[PDB]
RNA sequence: AGAACCUUACCAAAUCUUGACAUCCUUUGACAACUCUAGAGAUAGAGCCUUCCGGACAAAGUGACAGGUGGUG
RNA sequence: AAGUUGGGCACUCUAAGUUGACUGCCGGUGACAAACCGGAGGAAGGUGGGGAUGACGUCAAAUCAUCAUGCCCCUUAUGAUUUGGGCUACACACGUGCUACAAUGGACAAUACAAAGGGCAGCGAAACCGCGAGGUCAAGCAAAUCCCAUAAAGUUGUUCUCAGUUCGGAUUGUAGUCUGCAACUCGACUACAUGAAGCUGGAAUCGCUAGUAAUCGUAGAUCAGCAUGCUACGGUGAAUACGUUC
């Protein structure tokens, strides 16, 4: 994301509906997970590094 | 008492079966088997162990069954009745085993695979 | 094409670097951890840090730093570690406790090797020699196997390429095997060069 | 607002502009960016210059137009 | 590119008529796993056949299948007449019975199935025609039997 | 014959009433309930007193020409006022915001490759 | 008057060792303890696209599984209450005591 | 893995040029959550008026500098 | 009323630790081999089912729009802010889906059986009101407790009776509900009316070897609202595989 866009997301909007989530690590607009506040790419990177508590590869 | 107890599991259904001297009446969840289960074919399945051991009419079956559906619950009973029959007489194993009643059916629902529409079904492919 | 070795074995043979339980504030705690980890990396660049383990309990952050050079981080009178702690305390409202663990063998550590090879490449060291010296030193230390790779415009070449060297055994497919993997980047004038190190120390 | 409990939606600036114009018979054009505003009975006889995204297009309210939005009477896309 | 033959699944006898074949017929009639509707159609058809025939439903059904099942069939290799296996014979008989019943004009499946089973017992159904046609084309290719 | 329409005699009156414009399944069930005429009775087996009872109720509902005329005027109004919906009625394109890159065949008619 | 302890952790080894400790301390204080009864594990599965751009069909699945243990202190004794609060468990485990 | 605004980038109109955003430097202390007016809003002008620990943090000006989902996979 | 409580932990289940499958044992075959076939026992037999895990390389294959980065370019503008519009266009062509073309069905009524998930200012019961979508009040519940949430197909009746229909449900009118700052462009859902094509699909072409295909519902992420998509879940549950010329 552009620095201005990240800034604008952080600023309080005129309306609540206008507020949107971005990835806190990189600012990616799409595919942001609520629990971790991370996009799909960032979540994967941190899970691999063992830096997300409790999260491991799933097999069944 | 003279109660013989066996547990049968089929698919996601489990049945707790109690075999007691009786007329051959089957009661499932405090309801008649014929009321409980839709088809008479299902009844033939659960009475199969009795036929193999020739113990038909000797026992009244009281069943507490949970999970799955009518077929699973019915075939869950078959496994439980056979397991109870073994408790009643160890001699019956040969007959029950030969029929394959003793085996628990390991077949279960296969998970959906990511990138597939189902466990095995694939999206319609078009070259070009 | 290849899974991250750490990622595959995390939660199987390797424990999570982060060791805390949260539900409502999981996102907040994670992001606080991320800012701390970033700060430490920049603060202790000179010091050789393999990894940082963070434990959160009783509104207190417990930080375990594994460093090749313990003296640099701690400071002569423990001043440097206190300074780091105070800086961390400004960042995080919770009290921060820092523990410094020395690494006996820097060469057996993948991150330290990867960072070293990257730093040498930035100094215009030959890509081939740097990998070869790294594998030799690790094998002398008794590592069962080591793999080292450098990728990019290795010699300032217009076309990028990846060269790798290996010694002993690195069983990536074996889940039991504990393999230390790290990637580092060399910011060369020609471009970014990526260095990956796989180290199999072996069972005990 | 579609729900009846909430009244028809009008932007205050639009409504106030019309209400000021009530006094004089010789009405003047009202420039608006409010495509979303409902056309009230009061609006009858007024010409609203509603923005189409590039230009304000003259829209003159008639009795039938009441209950429809101002945006409905100014197109945003052009075809053939 | 195949390892070998795979063991076939087995069916319990039909409760009402005590025939394995009856169970297999239900399986061919069944659509989308809806066993009950299939069983319902078959049992009702067997009632209608007995009612009209005045003979045991299983008897006429057995007589019907015997007429439909084919001894010889052509296989592309020139088409060569080949002996249908006993298990294949049943598959073709049941498949043809149900398929040709579905093509009959009666409003309900049960009536169509009963008319077909009755006709096949008299050796006059569309399924019977299918066997006859199969046998004809096999005889035409008798020279290629070798 | 009800509301100027000769409804099918053979069918049950619940269904037969729906062959009138402005009357569907829901309305037909209401009108029979008000008239206290059975749904099951076929129109051929309907009685004159019953028919009159039904006719009273159907007179209550706007139907056939009355409804057709109303619907047309609403659409004509939209077209006259130059509403977005009205313009799409004129153009024969989807009026209720459906996409037109594909489909829209019911409104656009058959394909004109 | 049963003191209930609920334990939740992402790893079972930590939860089990913590469970043993809390049970022991209370039993040492002489309070009767029933458990540690194992509550059904909770697993949250996250499915993400592996690639950065396109390639929908390739997916990676991750799971976070919470292991739950229930411990009940049948008899409350002054020593037990203080000891249970006093016990320091590993950082991972989360303990909730209802008295 | 959620385009009515937002997202959003693209277009049109209305606007700004140390800048929406960072660090430093000089100066000051409240910086404003608030109300009212004109504005489509951005915003501007009137109100006020509260808060601040060597020394915190936040404003004003200017320059070092910022900004780019611009290009090249 | 009811596992509802009194009680019990039998059972079931939950989940930790262990036992079990290794060609181990026994027949033949085979090179004194590896293997092979068959059998015994066993819940399971020959890597039991499924998953994760993808060698050296290939396509200068994708991504400078996640991010980062060499170089290049812009910098009172290729940066920045706001309102509105667009990304939703529509003579057409294609891919992937959804729903149908009915009687193995439609409608109506009565009556059973799951699994796997989600929830804090969130899930929201019961009750009352509305035809309904919903509204009002409000219990419980940070979870094996409460709530989402009654699975549906199914089973048993009643009715329709082979036609563009009591099939199908597009479209359009009108009157509403809800979310939201605001549903005009451009939301979802409801009620009433309306009632298109469609009669099983040319050339051609796709998936699947068993708890699979087919079919039926269920849940989740994203998310104010918004799913015929995606990812999971169980219920019912087949047909066929001679064989390797093509
Ligand atoms: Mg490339
Ligand atoms: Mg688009
Ligand atoms: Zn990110």
């Amino acid at each position: 994301a552009k620095t201005s866009m990240v800034a604008k997301q952080q600023k309080k909007q005129k309306y609540a509906v206008r507020e949107y989530t971005r990835c806190e690590r990189c600012g990616r607009p799409h595919s942001v997970y609520r629990k971790f506040k991370l996009c799909r790419i960032c979540f994967r990177e941190l899970a691999y590094k063992g830096q997300i508590p409790g999260v491991r590869k799933a097999s069944w | 008492q003279v109660e013989y107890r066996g547990t049968g599991r089929r698919k996601n259904s489990v049945a707790r079966v109690r075999l007691v001297p009786g007329e051959g009446n089957i009661t499932v969840n405090n309801r008649d088997v014929r009321e409980y289960l839709p088809f008479e074919s299902l009844i033939l399945d659960l009475n199969q162990p009795f036929d193999v051991t020739e113990t038909k009419g000797n026992y009244d079956v009281l069943v507490n069954v949970h999970g799955g559906g009518f077929t699973g619950q019915a075939q869950a009973i078959r496994h439980g009745i056979a397991r109870a029959l073994l408790e009643a007489d160890p001699e019956y194993r040969g007959s029950l085993k030969r029929a394959g009643l003793l085996t628990r059916d390991p077949r279960m629902k296969e998970r959906k695979k990511p990138g597939l529409k189902a466990a095995r079904r694939s999206p319609q492919f078009s070259k070009r | 094409q290849k899974i991250n070795p750490i990622g595959l074995r995390v939660g199987i043979i390797r424990d999570w670097e982060a060791k805390w339980y949260a539900e409502k504030d999981f996102a907040s705690l994670l992001h606080e951890d991320l800012k701390i980890r970033k700060f430490i990396d920049n603060e202790l660049k000179e010091a050789s840090v393999s990894h940082v383990e963070i434990e959160r309990a009783a509104n207190r952050i417990n930080i375990a730093i594994h460093t090749g050079k313990p003296g640099m981080v701690i400071g002569k009178g423990g001043s440097e570690i206190e300074k780091l702690r105070n800086k961390l305390n400004a960042l995080t409202d919770k009290k921060v406790h820092i523990n410094v663990i020395e690494i006996k063998k820097v060469d057996l550590d993948a991150r330290l090797v990867a960072e070293n090879i990257a730093r040498q490449l930035e100094n215009r060291a030959s890509f081939r020699r740097v990998q070869k010296q790294a594998i030799t030193r690790a094998m002398k230390l008794g590592a069962k196997g080591i793999k080292t790779q450098v990728s990019g415009r290795l010699g300032g070449a217009d076309i990028a390429r990846a060269e790798q060297y290996s010694e002993g055994t690195v069983p990536l497919h074996t889940l039991r095997a504990d393999i230390d993997y790290a990637h580092a980047e060399a910011d060369t004038t020609y471009g970014k060069l990526g260095v990956k190190v796989w180290i199999y120390r072996g069972e005990v | 607002a579609r729900s009846i409990k909430k009244g028809p939606f009008v932007d205050e600036h639009l409504m106030k502009k019309v209400e000021a114009q009530e006094g004089s018979e010789k009405k003047q054009v009202i420039k608006t960016w409010s495509r979303r505003s409902t056309i009230f009975p009061n609006f009858i006889g007024h010409t609203f210059a509603v923005y189409d995204g590039r230009k304000h297009v003259p829209v003159y309210v008639t009795e039938d137009m009441v209950g429809h939005k101002l945006g409905e009477f100014a197109p945003t896309r052009t075809f053939k | 590119p195949r390892k070998g033959s795979v063991p076939k699944r087995d069916v319990l006898p039909d409760p009402i008529h005590n025939s394995k074949l009856v169970t297999k017929l239900i399986n061919k009639i069944m659509l989308d796993g809806k066993r009950g509707t299939a069983q319902r159609i078959l049992y009702s058809a067997f009632d209608l056949v007995e009612q009209r025939s005045g003979r045991d439903a299983l008897e006429v059904f057995e007589e019907a299948i015997n007429n439909i099942m084919p001894v010889l069939e052509v296989k592309a290799r020139y088409q060569v007449p080949v002996e249908v296996r006993p298990e294949r014979r049943t598959t073709l008989g049941l498949r043809w019975l149900v398929n040709y019943a579905r093509l009959r004009g009666e409003k309900t499946m049960e009536d169509r199935l009963a008319n077909e089973i009755l006709d096949a017992a008299n050796n006059t159904g569309g399924a019977v025609k299918k066997r006859e046609d199969t046998h004809k084309m096999a005889e035409a290719n008798k020279a290629f039997a070798h | 014959r009800i509301a100027g329409v000769d409804i099918p005699r053979e069918k049950r009156v619940v269904i037969s009433l729906t062959y009138i414009y402005g009357i569907g399944t829901s309305t037909a069930q209401k009108i029979l309930e008000e008239a206290n005429v059975s749904a099951d009775t076929r129109v051929k087996d309907l009685t004159d007193d019953e028919l009159g009872r039904i006719r009273e109720v159907v007179d209550g509902y706007k139907v056939e020409g009355d409804l057709r005329r109303e619907t047309n005027l609403n659409i004509k109004r939209l077209m006259e006022i130059s509403s977005y919906r009205g313009i799409r009625h004129r153009r024969g394109l989807p009026v209720r915001g459906q996409k037109t890159k594909n489909n829209a065949r019911t409104r656009k008619g058959p394909v004109k490759t | 008057q049963k003191i209930r302890i609920r334990l939740k952790a992402y790893d079972h080894r930590v939860i089990d060792q913590s469970a043993e400790k809390i049970v022991e301390t209370a039993k040492r204080s002489g309070a009767d303890v029933s458990g540690p009864i194992p509550l059904p594990t909770e697993k949250s599965v996250y499915t993400i696209i592996r690639a950065v751009h396109k390639y929908k069909d390739s997916r990676e699945q991750f799971e976070q599984r919470t292991h739950k243990r229930l411990i009940d202190i049948v008899n409350p004794t002054p020593k037990t209450v203080d000891a249970l609060m006093g016990l320091n468990l590993p950082s991972g485990v989360d303990i909730e005591i209802k008295l």
